[PDB]
């Protein structure tokens, strides 16, 4: 198969562990609850070209730079710093993080994302953002919460690794479920998680 | 910036030469076995007495962290520790044991803690619920710092850390010595509004805070309104740090409120708050009605509008001890910058506010005419007689005109050169082996040609002598050259002339050739 | 400073401060060179300075000599900046001196260290005279350091006391901002304590020190 080890990087309280669960299985995890060291997520993407996997190494925000975490970018292939949208201390880290990362590798695909781009209340603005000019970055909205731009990080990586400009994401190779069973001895069990199921609403804002 | 010579004057009070601080910042060391931790622990049982310990750049796992809380049992006099990241890539199943473990250690050691400091170090509620213990025991009574800057401990952090300082003050006022926090530092931990509302509900209990900082928390107007409530019984409040967070209009309203009670408030940072230039001419209004003691004030980015910061500058203006104020960012006009700074210069300070640098609103004759250093080589072998017998040998003026030519292509390159030499050499043998040929003459017109004598017509001269002086040099060192006419090349080589000090190398080589003969 | 410990016809051992020999001579005309050329570019000699300070934190460069010759090329272009800038510079040098103080291990590294803090605090006036909580750290720092037996200390401390007692007499006698009475009141209360542990001599030093703050 195909694998490109992704780096995850940026400030703590901004999104990259519920971006990357949001990638991978479409929940929205609403409580922070801090990452701890280095998370390896696995995200298979398939394109009119084949399958691709990122190994995502979500890593965390609040430790401080230097060799200690150079573990984490031995052997990256690319890299995205994501900054807060709604926090403007967030945003004046990308420079060290940037320098952190080409610091063990030196020319790598590095897309910076600005995340929480759905509160009303926005701090950094477009014409702010002026770090990704003077080097060679591309710069994206997100918001993990609406889906707005969600994927375009990857697919603007999966662009500059494979080397295909015009590649794009195909649907799935869906195919039938094998087939149907069931075990009595949970199924009671089961029956009870819907009586419970009823009893909750649904996260709508 | 006064707040840097006050932390500098800090350092300074707490350096001593002998039995003090233990440090190990800034030395990476991965502590990942309780065997590899050994010369740690060995330092640390030789010390006579220990009042500080900086775990700083770090790397401690559970082994190492249960070793040095062992080890730290003996110390009974401890008084600071500066914890800050010393879990540098430890996952979540490492921290909690490893915290509790240190704690158990400083608790069964008796110490008292005058200072606690855990920055940048990856907690959460895990971590959180790790260090519980040692914030809840006896060996937090007497604490007096509290930084947890960037520990990123979330809404359920917030609300632990809130309960546990709650059941230390109880604590300590049934023993006799009630918990008296000065300093809490909790920034960058997303406590947005339940962790905010839980930790402004803990203040308002203990009355001695001194200063509070909780920059980055996403706090928006709800938890801040709870949180200018708490600081209002706070009457000792010096510095309050709320930076970058979202107070919008209500929250503004309700810190001037606040700020109309305090008569202690020294520095007021609310940059990045959104204050929306109506907030602004509340908080105008509250430090126009009585503030002294105030020495800065930040409400850069603020998206703060023109009259709103006239007002501001007003009604700062008044204060006395002012020594700080920003507005950089604002949507001030460019005539909105110059009108500031007038109305500030009206006062005495003229000088205070930062600077606004963001706002927003056969063919040998043809040769010879013009000789070049490729023309020579096409020649070829030819070259060194077609010179010679092109020539005409029997005036000397020729001859040196000829030697001139030949010797303005000299370079350096090693082809060229040699045959700009055998050329030359050719030249001289032909006209030196001349009767009617006086050399006294020939040295006098090419002395004057090169500008070294005068003539009386006034020959104009040539410009760079760097192959004329290559050329001599190469020809002093042939026998046809008379051993009589040394004397005179070597009079006027030395002769002082601005033409000669152009081409120091030339000149050098052609007088020690000279002085050899 | 040239320091010679010199025995009188009377067999008592004194410290005598050479005044006007050659290394003295050899000093002021070192320090004439530095001051003019750091007022042709000021930049540039706190780059040096800053740059050199920076290869001694690290290591690969340490030794006492070194930052002896530093903390004198340092000491030696006071007044050479204006107020603000030498603020800045000031700052710098002294937090990082500060913070190579505890990294380096070892009674002799710290006494070292902090001599050289108290040799650069003593040389700029102007900045202890500007703000008074840093003065007043000094002060108490350099009385504790009259309590350290070990060689060199005390009499660093002496020297150094009685240098910024005679270049800032005035800001002890009269009340400072924040202070309900002067600072004499204060060392003349507690002046037992103080010279306990000093020597004959250096009690001399400390009586002459606390007197021009009298006058
Ligand atoms: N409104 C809004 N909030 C968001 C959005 N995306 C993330 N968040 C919030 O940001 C927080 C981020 O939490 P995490 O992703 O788990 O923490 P992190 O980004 O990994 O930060 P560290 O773990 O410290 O490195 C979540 O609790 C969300 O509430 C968004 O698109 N819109
Ligand atoms: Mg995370």
């Amino acid at each position: 198969q195909v694998q490109f080890k992704l780096v995850l990087v940026g400030d703590g309280g901004t999104g990259k562990t519920t971006f990357v669960k949001r990638h991978l299985t479409g929940e929205f995890e609403k409580k922070y609850v801090a990452t701890l060291g280095v998370e390896v997520h696995p995200l298979v993407f398939h394109t009119n070209r084949g399958p691709i996997k990122f190994n995502v190494w979500d890593t965390a925000g609040l430790e401080k730079f230097g060799g200690l975490r150079d573990g984490y970018y031995i052997q990256a292939q690319c890299a995205i710093i994501m900054f807060d949208v709604t926090s403007r201390v967030t945003y004046k880290n990308v420079p060290n993080w940037h320098r952190d990362l080409v610091r063990v590798c030196e020319n790598i695909p590095i897309v910076l994302c600005g995340n929480k781009v759905d509160i009303k209340d926005r701090k950094v603005k477009a014409k702010s953002i002026v770090f990704h000019r003077k080097k060679n970055l591309q710069y994206y909205d997100i918001s993990a919460k609406s889906n707005y731009n969600f994927e375009k990080p990857f697919l603007w990586l999966a662009r500059k690794l494979i080397g295909d400009p015009n590649l794009e994401f195909v649907a799935m190779p869906a195919l039938a479920p094998p087939e149907v069973v069931m075990d009595p001895a949970l199924a009671a069990q089961y029956e009870h998680d819907l009586e419970v199921a009823q009893t909750t609403a649904l996260p709508d804002e | 910036a006064s707040e840097d010579i006050a932390k500098l004057a800090e350092t300074l009070a707490k350096t001593q030469v002998a039995g003090g601080q233990l440090s190990f910042k800034g030395k990476s060391l991965k502590l990942n076995t309780a065997e590899d931790a050994k010369d740690v622990i060995k330092e640390i049982e030789d010390f006579d007495s220990l009042e500080a310990l900086r775990l700083e750049g770090n790397t401690v796992g559970v082994e190492a962290a249960r070793v040095i809380a062992k080890a730290l049992e003996k110390k009974s006099e401890l008084k600071r520790c500066h914890w800050s990241d010393m879990f540098t890539g430890r996952l979540r199943t490492e921290i909690p044991p490893a915290l509790i473990s240190l704690g158990e250690g400083l608790i069964t050691a008796g110490a008292q803690l005058v200072e606690l400091d855990l920055s940048d170090n990856a907690f959460g509620p895990d971590g959180v619920q790790g260090f519980e213990a040692l914030l809840k025991s006896s060996a937090c009574f007497t604490l007096q710092e509290l930084k947890l800057n960037n520990c990123g401990m979330g809404i359920g952090g917030g609300k632990i850390l809130a309960a546990a300082l709650t059941e230390c003050h109880r604590k300590s006022s049934a023993q006799g010595k009630p918990l008296a926090l000065k300093v809490f530092v909790a920034g960058r931990n997303r406590l947005e509004n339940d962790g905010a509302t839980a930790l402004a509900e803990a203040f308002r209990v203990i009355g001695t805070l001194e200063e509070v900082h909780m920059p980055q928390n996403g706090i928006n107007h709800p938890g801040i309104t709870a949180l200018a409530q708490a600081f209002a019984v706070n009457p000792l409040l010096r510095v309050i740090n709320l930076n970058d967070n979202t107070f919008t209009e209500k929250g503004a309203v309700a810190m001037a409120e606040t700020l109309k009670t305090l008569r202690q408030v020294e520095v007021i940072n609310f940059g990045d708050c959104l204050v929306r230039s109506k907030g602004a001419v509340a908080i105008a209004d509250a430090i126009r009605g009585g503030l002294p003691k105030l020495k800065e004030l930040n409400l850069s980015f603020c998206e703060i509008k023109r009259d709103a910061a006239l007002a501001v500058a007003e009604a700062m203006a008044d204060k006395a001890e002012l020594e700080k104020l920003d507005l950089n960012g604002n949507t001030l006009g460019e005539e909105g910058c110059e009108q500031l700074q007038e109305v500030l210069e009206g006062f005495n300070m003229a000088k205070v506010l930062a600077s606004l640098s963001d706002d927003e609103d056969a063919d040998v004759s043809t040769f010879l005419a013009f000789p070049s250093p490729e023309k020579l080589l096409r020649l070829g072998p030819k070259s060194s007689v077609l010179i010679a017998q092109q020539t005409d040998t029997s005036d000397p003026e020729k001859v040196v005109s000829a030697f001139l030519k030949v010797s303005s292509v000299f370079k350096d390159e090693a082809t060229v050169r040699m045959a700009v030499q055998d050329a030359v050499d050719a030249l001289m043998q032909k006209a030196f082996n001349s009767s009617s040929f006086n050399s006294n003459t020939f040295l006098t017109r090419l002395l004057v040609h090169m500008g070294l004598l005068k003539s009386e017509d006034k020959v104009k001269a040539i410009a760079n002598l760097y192959g004329p002086l290559m050329a001599l040099n190469h020809m002093v060192q042939q026998d046809y050259f008379p051993k009589a006419l040394a004397p005179l090349l070597l009079a006027f080589v030395t002769k002082p002339n601005s033409a000669l000090e152009s081409c120091s190398f030339a000149r050098h080589s052609l007088l020690q050739t000279l002085y050899k003969v | 400073e040239e320091v010679l410990v010199v025995e009188n016809d009377q067999g008592e051992v004194v410290r005598e401060f050479m005044k006007d020999t050659d290394s003295i001579n050899l000093y002021k005309n070192m320090r004439e060179t530095l001051v003019y050329l750091t007022h042709l570019d000021y930049v540039d000699t706190e780059r040096i300075m800053t740059e050199k300070l920076h290869n001694q934190v690290n290591g690969t460069e340490w030794s006492w000599k070194n930052l002896n010759t530093l903390c004198w090329a340092i000491g030696s272009i006071s007044g050479a900046m204006h107020e603000e800038d030498e603020k800045r510079f000031l700052v710098t040098v002294i937090k990082d001196l500060l913070g190579l103080c505890e990294q380096k291990r070892g009674k002799d590294n710290k006494a070292i260290i902090a001599s050289n803090i108290m040799y650069i605090v003593g040389q700029y006036p102007r900045f202890l005279r500007a703000h008074w909580k840093f003065l007043k750290t000094v002060v108490n720092k350099l009385f504790e350091f009259m309590h350290e037996t070990h060689d060199g200390v005390q009499d660093m401390a002496c020297d150094t006391f009685i240098k910024i007692a005679q270049k800032c007499r005035r800001h002890f006698v009269q009340v400072q901002v924040g202070e309900v009475m002067p600072f004499i009141d204060e060392i003349l209360n507690n002046i037992n304590t103080i010279i306990c542990d000093l020597q004959p001599q250096q009690v001399h030093t400390f009586y002459e020190a606390v007197g021009y703050m009298i006058g």
